[PDB]
RNA sequence: CGACUCUUAGCGGUGGAUCACUCGGCUCGUGCGUCGAUGAAGAACGCAGCUAGCUGCGAGAAUUAAUGUGAAUUGCAGGACACAUUGAUCAUCGACACUUCGAACGCACUUGCGGCCCCGGGUUCCUCCCGGGGCUACGCCUGUCUGAGCGUCGCUU
RNA sequence: CGCGACCUCAGAUCAGACGUGGCGACCCGCUGAAUUUAAGCAUAUUAGUCAGCGGAGGAAAAGAAACUAACCAGGAUUCCCUCAGUAACGGCGAGUGAACAGGGAAGAGCCCAGCGCCGAAUCCCCGCCCCGCGGGGCGCGGGACAUGUGGCGUACGGAAG
RNA sequence: AAGGCUAAAUACCGGCACGAGACCGAUAGUCAACAAGUACCGUAAGGGAAAGUUGAAAAGAACUUUGAAGAGAGAGUUCA
RNA sequence: GUGGAGCCGCCGCAGGUGCAGAUCUUGGUGGUAGUAGCAAAUAUUCAAACGAGAACUUUGAAGGCCGAAGUGGAGAAGGG
C-alpha cells in the first residue's frame, strides 16, 4: 500500500505521465527481464532493452525459442522491432511486426562500458538489501 | 468642500441622493495635501506634515519627505524601516498621522467600529456567515 | 405570507451573503498545522518550558465573575519590586511583566 | 567534421574569426544549393553547420564576457549586465551588513540583558 | 539575389563587392509580397555575369 | 436609402491597429485604441467584463520572461556555474 | 459547497453502539451470519497471548 | 489599395504565406488528428478587415 | 393481373441516440508565495531539408554551452558511431545570447528626420561626405560645476 | 565701480542613484449607485455593497492605552466560541443591530522630539593604502553636510547627577 | 492625545507546484477533453462555436477486370 | 440474434431521482414537393479543332447589341 503523499494512485494522473513521458524515462520503462541463465550469472532481475541484444519472444502470435536480435526500438511507440519477426503485407514487401518489450526475454546482453557500470550498480544495490537480514 | 462632479446637479437617484452642494470629503485636507506631494516625487517616501499658513481660498502645508536610497538613510538602523518595502507610498494607503486620523480607528468605546483591523476589516468580518462544519 | 400559531422571524438574509461565506473544510488541515506550530517550538527552543512563561493570579472584573481566579498578563513591577527582581532581568528569567497593571 | 567546443576553448581570438568566417562559407553556398535543384546530402549538412556555427559564437562570447568579468574584478562601478540580476526586488534590499547594524542604544540592551536558558521544576 | 529586409543599397552594393569580388554598376530593391527583398545587382561592364554566376554554382 | 444603398458608401475606415495590443482599434482621427488607450500610460481594463480581462491578462502570451523567472525561482536565483 | 456535510452523535450514543457492536462478535451466529467463515476456529473471543 | 505602407504589406505577406494546405507527410504521422488547414481564408468570402 | 395505399416482420440506407471507455474538468486541501528601466505583462514579425496550425524558439532563431544521463530521432530522407576522445538522445538548467513595437526612452510615429562622440577606409580634416559603434526621455535625490539677484551684508572706491 | 560671503533660486546628455508599468484572489485609502424589499412610495432597505480611482505584500492593516470598567477589578493587536439576533436604531413599519467581562489560538515589546549634559564627541563623499576571498569595512589624508543642532546617555513603567 | 516602529495566531475563487474525492462523464463537466479564447461575427467596445472513439497490430485492401473517372465485381489482410 | 469488457441481486446509505406538452433547448427528419421556381436591360446561327463527352470552350464566317455622359481606354478609396 502506498504511504508517500507525494505521489499518485488516481488511473488519469498515471496513464497522463506515461504517455507524454520524456525519452530518458521512455527508456527506463520500456525494460525486459534477463534470461534464467543470464541472471544468475549477473544476479540482475531486468535491464532497458538496446539495439543488439539477442532476445526471445515469450508471449504472443510469434513465440517460443527464436533467439534473434533487436534491430530498432521505438521509444515513441513503446516497440522493439526483431529482426527475424515480420509480417508480409498485402504488397508483398515484408515489414517488422512491433512487440512491446516486457513480453521479451533478454538473452545476451551486449555490454559496452555504460552496461557494465549499470549492472554492477543494480547488482550491489541488492547485497545492501541482503545484509539488512540482521 | 467637494462639489459631487455631476453634469448640471442631476444626480439621477433617489431623493435622499441630491447631495450636489453640501458635501464634505470624508478624509482631511492635509492628507490631500501629503498625497499630492508624495505623488510628484514616487522615489521619496513621506513621514508626515504640519500647517504653515491658510489664506481664504488656499491653505499652505510643509510636507516632509524621506530618501529611501541615501546612505545617511539606509545606514543607521532607527531609519532603516522606511526603506523597507511595505512603507512604498504611505499616504496613497492612509498610514501616516495626517491620514490615519481620518480612517477613525483607535481603541475605545467610540472607536468600535473599527475594532478589527480596519473600517472594512470590521464590516466583511461583522457581515460573513460563519457556518462551520458542523453546525 | 404568515399562517397559524408560529414565530414572527427576522432572518438577516436581505444582504449578498452568499459571497461572505466562510466554510471550515480547513480546519483539521489548521489544527494539525498548529500543533506542528507547537512541536516545532517546544523542541525549537530548549529545556526552557513549552507555553511560555508565568502569569499572575489575578481575580477577574464585572460581579458575575468576581469571585474566581483567573491568570493574567504579567506580574507588574511593584509585585517584581518586593520578590527582589529586575524589571527588565524577569523576562529572561522566564517571568513575563505587565508594567500597565496596578495593585 | 565535428565541432566540439571543449576543443575550441583553447583557440586564439585570431583563429576563432578565420574559423567563423569559414563556416558561414559553406552555409552560404548551401543555401544556393538549395534554391537550385539542389542535392539531398547538401540539404542535410545545413542544419549541421548552423548548429556548429553557434558553437563558435558562443565560444567567442563567453570567452569575451568571462574574459572581461576579471577585468573589472575588484572595482567599484562595474557595468549593469555584470551586476547580478536576481530579480528587481532583490536589488533593492539593503544587504547582508546592514541588515545586521544595531543601534548602540540597542548593543548595550543586549550584552548587560541577554536571554538566558532556564528549567522550572527544582 | 534576395536580400534581408533590413538592407539599403548601400550595404549590398559592397556586399556583393566583397563576397563576390567583383564591381557593381547599380543596385534596384524590390519588396516582393512574400516578403523578403529581391535585389537587381547589375554589374559593370568590365566583368561579366554569366561567368560569375558559374563560379557561385548557377 | 436607409439600408442596403447606404451601405454602398461605406468606404473610409475609421480604426487602424494598434501598436501596443494588434487590435484594429487604433482609433485615427482621436487617436487612442479601443482596447488598450495606447497614447495612455495605463492599460484600459474595466471589472465589468471580466472576459476582456481572460482575453489579455498575464499568461495568455509567450511569457518569454516569466518563465525563466518562475524557474530560477525554484533554486534561489544562482549566479555561479556548476561544478564539473 | 455549504451543504452540510458533516453530522454530530452524542458520545453516549457512540459508546453504545461501540458496546453493542463489541457484544454481537462474540455470539457465533451473528458473526458467521455476517458471513466470517468461523466455523473451524476455537473460542470466539480469541485471545492470542501477548507475544503476537 | 496600391498605396500601402509597410506594415500593411508586411501584414498581408504574412496572411499570404500562411494560407497553404497541409504537406502530405504530416497526415502519416504518428498520432495526428489533423486531416485539412480549417483555417483557411478565401479572398471573397472572408475578409481580413485591414 | 398489375399499380397505389395501409398494418406488421426481415434486409439495406438515412441518422448518431444508448452503452462501454477518458492524457479534460470541477471541488476541497497542503506547500511555497517569485514581475519590470539590468526594458516586464502583452503585441508584431521571423526562424525547420521537405512544415499551413498548435507547440518551442529569436538572425547563435524547432535551439548554443554546461551538468546529469548513456544509444537514439522517425512521416520520409540525410549524416557523423565515434563512447579507455568529447557521448546520439532526453531531462535539468547555474554559463552565454535574446529582432521590432510596448512604462518605451533622441524627436515623431509617416521604417519619417536628426544631434554630438569615437572607429575602419575616401577630400589623409575643420566649414553637415560611406559603413559601424557609443550617446541623447521625463520626474527626482545627494553631491559637483557654471551664475542669476535695486535679496541681506561686509570690505572698498 | 570692483571683490568676498551668505540667503533665495536657476541650468547641465554633470558623478552616482532612484520613481514610472503590469498582476490585483486576499489587503489598504477614497468614490459610490440603482434594481430590489416595504405588497404603492419618498425616510428606510438593498449598501457604504456593484461599477469607478489610487497604493502595496507574501501577507496587509492593526498594535503597546488620552482603554475596559464601577468590583475583591482587569491590562497592546489580531482570530475563534460565546455574549446575541441581545442593549440600541427604524414611516418604532419593513427591516437593521454592535460591545464589555468569560473560554481559547498566539503571545513581545520598544524608539524619538522635547528638558538638561558631554569643546559636534556625528554622518556622507573622494583618494591611496592594512588586507582578503564572493566585497564590506573599523585604520590614513582631503571635499562637503551640520550649531536654524548630527551623535551619546534618556521616554512617563518615571529620568538624571 | 495631537510623533514613530514591531514578529506570531488571521485572509487568499489570481500564481507556481502538489495530493485527493460517496463529483461530471463528450447536449454532461470549465466557454474550451481536439490546431479554444480557435474559426467566424461586429467600424469598434464586445460576442464567441462546432468538434472524443479503426484495429491487438496499418497488417490502410497488392494483383485481375469493367468504366474517361467517381464507382463496382472478384482476389486478399484481420477473431471480425 | 447482434455486440466485444465489464455487470448485477439482497441489507442499509446518498441524490443533479422517472416526461408528451412549457410559441421548451440542442440535434435529426418528414409531408408540402420533383411542386414554387431557375422570365429586368431585343439574339443568335453554321462548320471545324481539341475531347470519354459540347445549346454553353476556342477558332472561322454570318447575323446583332453597347454607340465616344459606352458594355471602350486609365486611376483614387476599398479589396489583398
Ligand atoms: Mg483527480
Ligand atoms: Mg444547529
Ligand atoms: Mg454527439
Ligand atoms: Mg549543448
Ligand atoms: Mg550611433
Ligand atoms: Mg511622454
Ligand atoms: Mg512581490
Ligand atoms: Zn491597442
Amino acid at each position: 500500500m502506498k504511504f508517500n503523499p507525494f505521489v499518485t494512485s488516481d488511473r488519469s494522473k498515471n496513464r497522463k505521465r506515461h504517455f507524454n513521458a520524456p525519452s530518458h524515462i521512455r527508456r527506463k520503462i520500456m525494460s525486459s527481464p534477463l534470461s534464467k541463465e543470464l541472471r544468475q550469472k549477473y544476479n540482475v532481475r531486468s535491464m532497458p532493452i538496446r539495439k543488439d541484444d539477442e532476445v526471445q519472444v515469450v508471449r504472443g502470435h510469434y513465440k517460443g525459442q527464436q533467439i534473434g536480435k533487436v534491430v530498432q526500438v521505438y521509444r515513441k511507440k513503446y516497440v522493439i522491432y526483431i529482426e527475424r519477426v515480420q509480417r508480409e503485407k498485402a504488397n508483398g514487401t515484408t515489414v517488422h511486426v512491433g512487440i512491446h518489450p516486457s513480453k521479451v526475454v533478454i538473452t545476451r546482453l551486449k555490454l559496452d562500458k555504460d552496461r557494465k557500470k549499470i549492472l554492477e550498480r543494480k547488482a550491489k544495490s541488492r547485497q545492501v538489501g541482503k545484509e539488512k537480514g540482521k | 468642500g467637494r462639489k459631487r462632479p455631476v453634469p448640471k446637479g442631476a444626480t439621477y437617484g433617489k431623493p435622499v441622493h441630491h447631495g450636489v452642494n453640501q458635501l464634505k470629503f470624508a478624509r482631511s485636507l492635509q492628507s490631500v495635501a501629503e498625497e499630492r506631494a508624495g505623488r510628484h516625487c514616487g522615489a521619496l517616501r513621506v513621514l508626515n506634515s504640519y500647517w504653515v499658513g491658510e489664506d481664504s481660498t488656499y491653505k499652505f502645508f510643509e510636507v516632509i519627505l524621506i530618501d529611501p536610497f541615501h546612505k545617511a538613510i539606509r545606514r543607521n538602523p532607527d531609519t532603516q524601516w522606511i526603506t523597507k518595502p511595505v512603507h512604498k507610498h504611505r499616504e496613497m494607503r492612509g498610514l501616516t498621522s495626517a491620514g490615519r486620523k481620518s480612517r477613525g480607528l483607535g481603541k475605545g468605546h467610540k472607536f468600535h467600529h473599527t475594532i478589527g483591523g480596519s473600517r472594512r476589516a470590521a464590516w466583511r468580518r461583522r457581515n460573513t456567515l460563519q457556518l462551520h462544519r458542523y453546525r | 405570507a404568515p399562517s397559524r400559531n408560529g414565530m414572527v422571524l427576522k432572518p438577516h438574509f436581505h444582504k449578498d451573503w452568499q459571497r461572505r461565506v466562510a466554510t471550515w473544510f480547513n480546519q483539521p488541515a489548521r489544527k494539525i498545522r498548529r500543533r506542528k506550530a507547537r512541536q516545532a517550538k517546544a523542541r525549537r527552543i530548549a529545556p526552557r518550558p513549552a507555553s511560555g512563561p508565568i502569569r499572575p493570579i489575578v481575580r477577574c472584573p464585572t460581579v458575575r465573575y468576581h469571585t474566581k481566579v483567573r491568570a493574567g498578563r504579567g506580574f507588574s513591577l511593584e509585585e517584581l519590586r518586593v520578590a527582589g527582581i529586575h524589571k527588565k532581568v524577569a523576562r529572561t528569567i522566564g517571568i513575563s511583566v505587565d508594567p500597565r497593571r496596578r495593585n | 567534421a565535428k565541432i566540439k567546443a571543449r576543443d575550441l576553448r583553447g583557440k586564439k581570438k585570431e583563429e576563432l574569426l578565420k574559423q567563423l568566417d569559414d563556416l558561414k562559407v559553406e552555409l552560404s553556398q548551401l543555401r544556393v544549393a538549395k534554391v537550385t535543384g539542389g542535392a539531398a546530402s547538401k540539404l542535410s549538412k545545413i542544419r549541421v553547420v548552423r548548429k556548429s556555427i553557434a558553437r563558435v559564437l558562443t565560444v567567442i562570447n563567453q570567452t569575451q564576457k568571462e574574459n572581461l568579468r576579471k577585468f573589472y574584478k575588484g572595482k567599484k562601478y562595474k557595468p549593469l549586465d555584470l551586476r547580478p540580476k536576481k530579480t528587481r526586488a532583490m536589488r533593492r534590499r539593503l544587504n547582508k551588513h546592514e541588515e545586521n547594524l544595531k543601534t548602540k542604544k540597542q548593543q548595550r540592551k543586549e550584552r548587560l540583558y541577554p536571554l538566558r536558558k532556564y528549567a522550572v521544576k527544582a | 539575389f534576395i536580400v534581408d529586409v533590413k538592407a539599403n543599397k548601400h550595404q549590398i552594393k559592397q556586399a556583393v563587392k566583397k563576397l563576390y569580388d567583383i564591381d557593381v554598376a547599380k543596385v534596384n530593391t524590390l519588396i516582393r509580397p512574400d516578403g523578403e527583398k529581391k535585389a537587381y545587382v547589375r554589374l559593370a561592364p568590365d566583368y561579366d555575369a554569366l561567368d560569375v554566376a558559374n563560379k557561385i554554382g548557377i | 436609402t436607409k439600408g442596403t444603398s447606404s451601405f454602398g458608401k461605406r468606404r473610409n475606415k475609421t480604426h487602424t491597429l494598434c501598436r501596443r495590443c494588434g487590435s484594429k482599434a487604433y482609433h485615427l482621427q482621436k487617436s487612442t485604441c479601443g482596447k488598450c488607450g495606447y497614447p495612455a500610460k495605463r492599460k484600459r481594463k474595466y471589472n465589468w467584463s471580466a472576459k476582456a480581462k481572460r482575453r489579455n491578462t498575464t499568461g495568455t502570451g509567450r511569457m518569454r520572461h516569466l518563465k525563466i523567472v518562475y524557474r530560477r525561482f525554484r533554486h534561489g536565483f544562482r549566479e555561479g556555474t556548476t561544478p564539473k | 459547497t455549504w451543504r452540510r456535510w458533516h453530522r454530530r452523535v452524542n458520545t453516549t450514543q457512540k459508546r453504545y453502539a461501540i458496546c453493542s457492536a463489541l457484544a454481537a462478535s462474540a455470539l457465533p451466529a451473528l458473526v458467521m451470519s455476517k458471513g466470517h467463515r468461523i466455523e473451524e476456529v476455537p473460542e470466539l473471543p480469541l485471545v492470542v497471548e501477548d507475544k503476537v | 489599395s496600391s498605396h500601402k505602407t509597410f506594415r500593411i504589406k508586411r501584414f498581408l505577406a504574412k496572411k499570404q504565406k500562411q494560407n497553404r494546405p497541409i504537406p502530405q507527410w504530416i497526415r502519416m504521422k504518428t498520432g495526428n488528428k489533423i486531416r485539412y488547414n480549417s483555417k483557411r481564408r478565401h479572398w471573397r468570402r472572408t475578409k481580413l478587415g485591414l
